[PDB]
């Protein structure tokens, strides 16, 4: 399955001025492009070596789609202040996701176009792509508006058309780095703990996509239950890492052992410490 | 390529 | 409306070895509003090239961020990220462990 998505966000100050406006495109949760109304000559730039294929057209395009859409942005956080009554020399946050999920055979498989305002849901369009659900009566007094606009139409013609097109040229252009598997190099390492136990950790290190699980067996069964487990983080790389971790008795480390399932692994791995 | 709002605002 | 603090975890982007150039990573996730001010420190002292992925945001609204400078681990170094955030009462300094 695969995805084409863009994260925007608009955020308000007050006395600085004019809000902060920010645009990045993931394919298949991989950055390619990038906008930001802070750089000195704002426009849309490549993250990935594979849209630089694009021509002057594309780049242009996409300056004056950005600009364009912080603008919207800019009408939508008054809107927004009035509408909730808030106070009128803080900062606010308007954010919108959008994109399409497509199989390989290029059918849609869902389409996104959603917005959150300080954080909160405010409205979505449903997975239907014909209508919204709204979270309040702000956001009901949106969804009004665009009912008898007929946004839903068009930004479902979006989804269904130029979001799938675009996707499906991307993952021919830049085919090599996006279905790559980077596997999972893993160690265990073990520390004392005060308490008189140890700590055994599973490392996992230098893999991409981030999907992974990790458990601890005690033989063969899985200590989910009873084991440390931290977010995936970025490496900074372009790989992952993540660690799990259980408290053993000093004595039995030989008898857990960790397993590592990854897309990039012919066989899951299994690693012990004694 | 990415949405426009298209000036179809909130 | 809703206000979140920041998860942070300081990290090194390969295993710490004692005089061998890596990467010292401080990841700060889960939070909103995105204006955050993250700082790499060595021995207490701020890093002065830092640089970070561009902001994005998660299934739940909530920002995500990762800080990074170049460096080369020694013995006594030591390494810390200094979070301060709208959310947190104080700056936070979370210290960087090399086994973790």
């Amino acid at each position: 399955s695969h995805s084409l998505r863009y994260f925007v966000t608009a955020v308000s100050r007050p006395g600085f001025g004019e809000p902060r406006y920010m645009e990045v495109g993931y394919v298949d949760n991989t950055e390619f492009v990038r906008f930001d109304s802070d750089a000195e000559n704002p426009r849309y730039e490549p993250r990935a070596r594979w849209i630089e294929q694009e021509g002057p057209e594309y780049w242009e395009r996409e300056t004056r789609r950005a600009k364009g859409n912080e603008q919207s942005f800019r009408v939508d956080l008054r809107t927004a202040l009035r509408c909730y009554n808030q106070s009128a020399g803080g900062s606010h946050t308007l954010q919108w996701m959008a994109g399409c999920d497509v199989e390989s055979d290029g059918r849609l498989l869902r389409g996104y176009w959603q917005f959150a305002y300080d954080g909160s849901d405010y409205i979505a369009l449903n997975e239907d792509l014909k209508t919204w659900t709204a979270a309040d009566m702000c956001a009901q007094i949106t969804r009004r508006k665009w009912e008898q606009a007929g946004a839903a139409e068009r930004d479902r013609a979006y989804l269904e058309g130029e979001c799938v097109e675009w996707l499906r040229r991307y993952l021919k252009n830049g085919n090599a780095t996006l279905l790559r598997t980077d596997p999972p190099k893993a160690h265990v390492t073990h520390h004392r703990r005060p308490e008189g136990d140890v700590t055994l950790r599973c490392w996992a290190l230098g893999f991409y996509p981030a999907d992974i699980t990790l458990t601890w067996q005690l033989n063969g069964e899985e200590l989910t239950q009873e084991m440390e487990l931290v977010e995936t983080r970025p490496a900074g790389d372009g790989t992952f890492q993540k660690w799990a971790s259980v408290v053993v008795p000093l004595g039995k480390e030989q008898k857990y052992t960790c397993h590592v399932e990854h897309e990039g692994l012919p066989e899951p791995l299994t690693l012990r410490w004694g | 390529r990415g949405p426009g709002r298209a000036f179809v605002t909130i | 409306m809703i206000q979140r603090t920041p998860k942070i975890q300081v990290y090194s982007r390969h295993p710490a070895e004692n005089g061998k150039s890596n990467f010292l990573n401080c990841y700060v996730s889960g939070f909103h509003p995105s204006d955050i001010e993250v700082d790499l420190l060595k021995n207490g002292e701020r890093i002065e090239k830092v640089e970070h992925s561009d902001l994005s945001f998660s299934k739940d609204w909530s920002f995500y961020l990762l800080y990074y400078t170049e460096f080369t681990p020694t013995e006594k170094d030591e390494y810390a990220c200094r979070v301060n955030h709208v959310t947190l009462s104080q700056p936070k300094i979370v210290k960087w462990d090399r086994d973790m």
